């Protein structure tokens, strides 16, 4: 599918960033990353709180917040973009979103994609997914399949710098 | 063939210009330099938020001055407080030099360059911008290889000659011959500038006190003293009254002088002074018992 | 103790930066950072600052996090682009002070003892001053009560070194105020005045109030000195005043009455003079 | 260019022949203004162009070589 | 080579000074923590450990650092003059811990109890379920006088990850003559 | 240019052109050609109101491309020309005070300025609410939306 121009982010998630929370240690973080039917459950309640972190500064358009039809898939998404330090259960809920986002049944299919207000999304260093519920009101949520789909922002990687032209030892 | 627009702007926030002109200032005899952080917003504007310094060393301004270590580590530690920018560019002040690009510098410009094809490089003249002026300008290597093409590759825009126009005292340094200025434009926002108005503010106390009544009589005696003076040239100049050409009369003794300028110009001067004194005089009479 | 802190205007630019970058996402309350400066005989200066990684929570209003390594690194890389600063307090925007000021400034106090904490209202923008600077005393109380922690004030004042006053003057440069005042705006300068005279006696008579209905504890110190402000009145009824004053507002009057004719005078002599150059053009024309 | 618009045969009035405010005209002159920030957006004044011309249409289609006359002094 | 974080409660109370461990108990956290914070690094080089005191206060000595020396450093002068406070410690541990530099290092927190604790049952074990929820294993250690087994202590251990949890041991250490082997045999190989 | 240049011919006019249009405008870069497509549509479906349109518009003005808003905008508010659209307005506006790039606010400050065309008393709101924004772009497309 894929709207024109835009590419998958799965390269660029960083798979030492991502991080989830009530991840349950039989379906883990990874699974749900995968175009398996392998997925993630939340073992101690149906809120989870899976964050991610790209190598350089994306840009999102769709994310495809896929979820199993048996109901345990995502009812309702909060996005948080560019956290300093991790989220806390308690305080993800008191603070604002950056889009609250309503799943609707039609979504959670394989084919569904969620389209996010790409304006508020230009310098995404790093989202968190907060599942308030899901469908069924089962015990534990389940995400099939979730990922990002937007463009890579051009960073000036400092790391690299070195000098291009000129000779050492040279002042103003 | 991309072309940076002359309508292209990089944006400084209050923060940078505050941090820049304050960096300068602080090494003034010698050159500072430090990498700016920003964000590549769109090919027409390149916003920088915040400017680290890099720190001075030996070197001068030049590739070498760069310490990866220090810039790897402290970037490292501003993402954690909230500021993922970029480094979108680097600055360096020019003790008085002006606002241009020296050879060795034109060679740091092409580094950064390398990294990313809108790495603006600004200047900050710490001794020149010592008033209400700020000598400021960005500045981007024109790629030597465009001289088949038109140079500051502009397009349909028409803000080229707005905000400023070709600085003499850089055109002779190598300008749109291989390095082009860019419009310079502040991103002061409310909430900023309302902290910033506090620097002289006065304050709930000020206008209520009275001045002091000893130097007020003296001050009013000492201007009546004055005016009086001239109002005799008042008398002199108007009774002359000469009609030899008097249009002509009045623009051969023109040196700010008896007429008008020096008189109620002064009146002003002590009729304000009163006012302001007698009413903070009745108020206080009011408020205070 | 510190006779005042000088809060440079770099540093008000810099926490409204910091504000800025953690509320944008994070929405939370005060954000707290260090405060560099240089000292004088007492007046602290402060002249830069940045930002230390702080999380708190509202339950036991004591499980927070200052970061120790932050703050140690922080200052080793900016002792080296300007030695002439030492950490000397930390900056939080929560406009009222919290439960764990005194426990961080503690921490703060082990990298300097005469540390002062200084509360930028970042989010209001009012009468003004939008810095409080605060110090860490343990006193006996002299008159028999409890010891505490407690928060000392510090008079605070906001200046500018030359540098970043020449960036503000023209940061503003769009409305900035003529220095000269003028009418207009030095009678302004006193419905500000009056203003603000009253909401300072509008916040006296609130605690009053408190005090006397109890809701807050007699201080039994400095309630009195507002008593000797209370003493300090004018009692401009007096009769030898009364007169005193009439001679100063007569004496005032008598040269805007000068100041008015020289202005009326001039005034007269501009018509004539005008009258004189439209009827000669008039003539002039034919 | 705006001197010679049309070839002399036509003209820039926001105002309709029977007093109304022409819609294509004026949105025309407006979006021309804007071309301090757009070269691109110039064009637009074309649309501000009504040409200054009276047809001696007679039936629907027929064209009649109709001769009248002016009042030029 | 598990990546995790090991954020090392050490106490610091006044009765962690009374040795009923044969020095003492201080030595026996510091020569603890020595393990611990070693036997962390050991198992993966790219680990690191941090120690919160957690008398009278929550200092928090050694913000999460990989190196171990600054860790062993600073457990010097680490002078047993408070009150312990478990109910705040695990929290300004994990509120630390949530400022992890790497986000992928899972969690595990080890705790010195080394005193009696003055903790509601209720409050305990809701602290327990504040950490279940954000995937935390914290391990117990008890050390000198308390109540043998804490009844607020266990509870916490059972609740932080129970139904088939990881196991974050309430290593119980056998008061009297012991070193850390206690500690390093059971929870430091395996936590 | 093409695209664009097409839609001159047909300024006003379109009637089929717009279909055209409307297609050509979807297949394209997301460039340049999409900044000529909207300016194309917008000019060639002119107060034309057509939803289709619209939502098509739309779509390019929430990529935000930058040049691509500059004439989104622009068509966003010729087809709504005289609309007084309570969600076109509200939506305009609400992508002014959300997005950088300057250039789409300058298509969006006149873009909802042909919005409220000739109601002259109807709204009087954008032009208040207008004038009180601190953004100066949106200031402008205040002033303008009394022009
Ligand atoms: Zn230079």
């Amino acid at each position: 599918d894929i709207p024109k121009g835009y590419m998958d982010l799965m390269p660029f998630i960083n798979k030492a960033g991502c991080e989830c929370l009530n991840e349950s240690d039989e379906h883990g973080f990874d699974n749900c990353l995968r175009k398996d039917t392998t997925f993630l459950e939340s073992d101690c309640d149906e809120q989870l709180l899976i964050t991610v972190a790209f190598n350089q500064p994306v840009k999102l358009y769709s994310m495809k917040f896929q979820g199993p039809d048996n109901g345990q898939g995502p009812k309702y998404v909060k996005i948080f973009i560019n956290l300093p330090r991790s989220m806390d259960f308690e305080e993800a809920e008191r603070s604002e979103p950056t889009q609250a986002l309503e799943l609707t049944e039609d979504d959670i299919k394989e084919d569904g994609i969620v389209p996010l207000r790409y304006v508020k999304f230009q310098n995404v260093n790093s989202v968190t997914i907060f599942v308030q519920s899901n469908q069924g009101e089962e015990e534990t949520t389940r995400i099939s399949y979730f990922t990002f789909i937007g463009t890579p922002v051009q960073a000036t990687n400092m790391n690299d710098f070195k000098r291009v032209v000129g000779k050492k030892g040279e002042s103003h | 063939a991309p072309a940076v627009d002359t309508a292209e702007q990089v944006y400084i926030s209050s923060l940078a210009l505050l941090k820049m002109l304050k960096h300068g200032r602080a090494g003034v005899p010698m050159e500072v330099m430090g990498l700016m952080l920003g964000e590549f917003v769109d090919d027409y504007t390149v916003r920088v938020i915040d400017v680290f310094a890099m720190p001075q060393s030996g070197t001068g301004v030049s590739v070498e001055a760069v310490d990866p270590v220090f810039q790897a580590k402290m970037l490292d530690m501003l993402k954690q407080t909230g500021r993922p920018e970029m480094v979108v560019g680097w600055y360096h002040s020019h003790p008085g030099f002006g606002c241009w690009l020296s050879g060795v510098d034109i060679n740091t410009q092409q580094s950064f360059e390398a990294l990313s094809e809108r790495a603006v490089a600004v200047v900050v003249d710490p001794i020149q911008s010592v008033k209400g002026k700020v000598v400021i300008d960005a500045f981007r290597l024109i790629n030597a290889n465009m001289m088949v093409l038109g140079h500051e590759p502009r397009q349909t825009t028409s803000n080229l000659g707005h905000l400023n126009k070709p600085s003499i005292q850089a055109l002779i340094h190598g300008l749109n011959r291989h390095y082009y200025s860019i419009t310079i434009n502040y991103r002061k926002n409310e909430l900023e500038q309302k902290m910033l108005l506090n620097l002289h503010k006065k304050s709930w106390m000020e206008g209520l006190t009275l001045q002091d009544y000893s130097e007020h009589c003296k001050h009013n005696e000492s201007v009546v003293k004055e005016m009086l003076e001239l109002a005799k040239n008042y008398n002199k100049a108007v009774e002359e009254e000469d009609k030899m050409t008097p249009e002509q009369l009045a623009i051969k003794n023109v040196g700010k002088q008896d007429p008008k300028r020096h008189l109620e110009e002064h009146v002003d001067v002590l009729m304000t002074s009163n006012i302001v004194q007698c009413l903070a005089a009745m108020l206080d009479t009011v408020v205070f018992k | 103790a510190v006779q005042k802190v000088v809060v440079h205007p770099l540093v008000l630019l810099s926490v409204v930066d910091h504000f800025n970058r953690i509320g944008k996402v994070g929405n939370q309350k005060r954000v707290v950072g260090v405060l560099l400066g240089s000292w004088q005989k007492k007046v602290l200066d402060v002249s830069n600052s940045f930002a230390v990684p702080f999380d708190e929570d509202d339950k036991d209003d004591s499980v927070w996090f200052l970061d120790h390594d932050y703050l140690e690194n922080m200052y080793g890389m900016f002792k080296k682009v300007n030695a002439r600063e030492r950490i000397v307090g930390w900056y939080h925007t929560g406009p009222k002070l919290h439960k764990n000021d005194i426990a961080i400034n503690e921490l703060m106090k082990r990298y300097c003892p005469n540390s002062v904490l200084v509360i930028i209202d970042v989010k209001p923008k009012d009468l003004g001053l939008p810095t409080e600077a605060y110090i860490s005393v343990e006193e006996v109380h002299d008159d028999g009560t409890p010891t505490s922690k407690t928060f000392e004030h510090v008079t605070s004042e906001i200046g500018a070194e030359e540098a970043e006053e020449v960036g503000v003057e023209h940061l503003l440069r769009d409305i900035k105020d003529t220095t000269v005042g003028t009418l207009s705006q030095r009678i302004t300068n006193q419905v500000h005045g009056l203003k603000g005279l009253n909401s300072k006696l509008l916040d006296i008579r609130s605690y009053l109030e408190k005090v006397a209905t109890g809701k807050l504890p007699i201080n039994h110190q400095i309630i009195y000195q507002l008593q000797d402000v209370f003493n300090l009145l004018p009692d401009v009824s007096l009769q030898e005043f009364v007169k005193a004053f009439y001679l100063k507002t007569n004496d005032q009057m008598v040269v805007v009455y000068l100041a008015s004719l020289i202005r009326s005078v001039v005034a007269l002599h501009n018509l004539i003079n005008n009258k004189i150059a439209n009827r000669d053009a008039e003539k002039k024309e034919g | 260019g705006i001197l010679d618009a049309g070839g002399h045969n036509v003209t820039i009035s926001l105002q309709s022949r029977t007093g109304h405010t022409h819609m294509p005209s004026v949105v025309g002159v407006l979006v021309f203004t804007q071309f301090w920030f757009w070269f691109p957006l110039s064009h637009f004044l074309s649309l501000a162009y009504t040409p200054t011309c009276v047809i001696g249409l007679n039936k629907d289609l027929k064209m009649p070589k109709v001769q009248y006359k002016s009042n030029c002094k | 080579m598990v990546l995790e974080s090991t954020m090392v409660c050490v106490d610091n109370s006044e009765y962690m000074r009374n040795g009923d461990f044969l020095p003492t108990r201080l030595q026996a956290q510091q020569d603890a923590v020595n393990i611990v914070c070693h036997s962390k690094t050991r198992s993966n080089p790219e680990n690191n450990v941090g120690l919160i005191t957690l008398a009278n206060d929550c200092e928090v000595l050694t913000t999460l650092t990989p190196d171990t020396g600054r860790i062993l450093s600073k457990l010097h002068t680490v002078q047993p003059k408070g009150k312990i406070t478990f109910c705040t410690g695990i929290r300004v541990a994990h509120l630390a811990l949530k400022h992890r530099q790497g986000k992928n290092h899972k969690m595990r927190i080890i705790a010195f109890v080394g005193s009696p604790v003055e903790d509601n049952e209720k409050d305990l074990v809701k602290l327990a379920k504040r950490l279940k929820k954000e995937k935390v294993n914290v391990d117990i250690i008890n050390f000198g006088e308390e109540e043998v087994n804490t009844e607020k202590l266990t509870a916490f251990v059972n609740t932080l990850n129970g139904k088939d949890g990881t196991g974050s041991h309430l290593v119980t250490v056998p008061p009297g003559p012991s070193l850390a082997d206690a500690l390093i045999s059971s929870p430091i190989l395996a936590g | 240019g093409g695209l664009y240049a097409l839609g001159l011919i047909h300024a006003n006019h379109g009637g089929d052109i717009i279909d055209y249009l409307l297609n050509q405008l979807k297949n394209a870069s997301n460039d340049i050609v999409r900044h000529g497509g909207s300016l194309g549509l917008g000019l060639a479906a002119m107060g034309t109101a057509r939803q289709d349109v619209y939502d098509l518009l739309k779509t390019n003005l929430y990529q935000d491309d930058a040049v691509t808003g500059e004439a989104a905008g622009l068509a966003l508010g010729l087809v709504m020309l005289g609309s007084k659209n309570a969600q076109a307005i509200e939506d305009m506006v609400g992508y002014a005070q959300e997005t950088q790039h300057e250039k789409i606010l300058r298509g969006l400050a006149v873009g909802i300025a042909l919005v409220m065309y000739g109601r002259m008393e109807e709204a009087d709101a954008l032009i208040e609410s207008l004038c009180r924004d601190k953004d100066p772009i949106l200031r402008r497309s205040g002033m303008y939306t009394v022009a």
